């Protein structure tokens, strides 16, 4: 969840380690940070079970 | 389907589908948001066994 909006990852899933949260491919663990470039934006954050808060990095800002 | 070419690995069942439908070509998100509907027209298929 970010910004009260529902994300996606665009392949692989989701992992926390215990404090911060990674996606990762399937079949072999090899975390990236979750960021606008591999996750995709659908419905809002209300209507996914088991959703949880975090934020997703945008790789434009820093540069603006 | 991963206990039949290796290890088995746990997952939660909703996670399980969302693989599957994918795999023909449906996005994910269509599972989580209708995933009422979904359990629902699955319970009633196979009650009907
Ligand atoms: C999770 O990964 C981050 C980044 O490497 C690290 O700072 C943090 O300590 C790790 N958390 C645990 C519980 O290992
Ligand atoms: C996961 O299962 C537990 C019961 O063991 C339940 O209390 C919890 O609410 C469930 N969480 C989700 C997201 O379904
Ligand atoms: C996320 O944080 C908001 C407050 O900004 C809270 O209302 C919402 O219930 C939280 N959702 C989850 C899954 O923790």
């Amino acid at each position: 969840c970010h910004d009260g909006k529902a994300h996606f990852p665009r392949e692989g899933v989701f992992v926390s380690n215990g404090t911060h949260w990674f996606v990762t491919q399937r079949n072999f663990y090899e975390p990236q940070i979750i960021t606008t470039d591999n996750t995709f934006v659908s419905g809002n954050c209300d209507v996914v079970i088991g959703i949880v808060n975090n934020t997703v990095y945008d790789p434009l800002q820093p540069e603006l | 389907w991963t206990f039949g070419a290796g290890p088995a690995l746990q997952i939660p069942f909703p996670m399980q589908m969302a693989y599957r439908f994918n795999g023909i070509g449906v996005t994910q998100n269509v599972l989580y948001e209708n995933q009422k509907l979904i359990a629902n027209q699955f319970n009633s298929a196979i009650g009907k066994i």
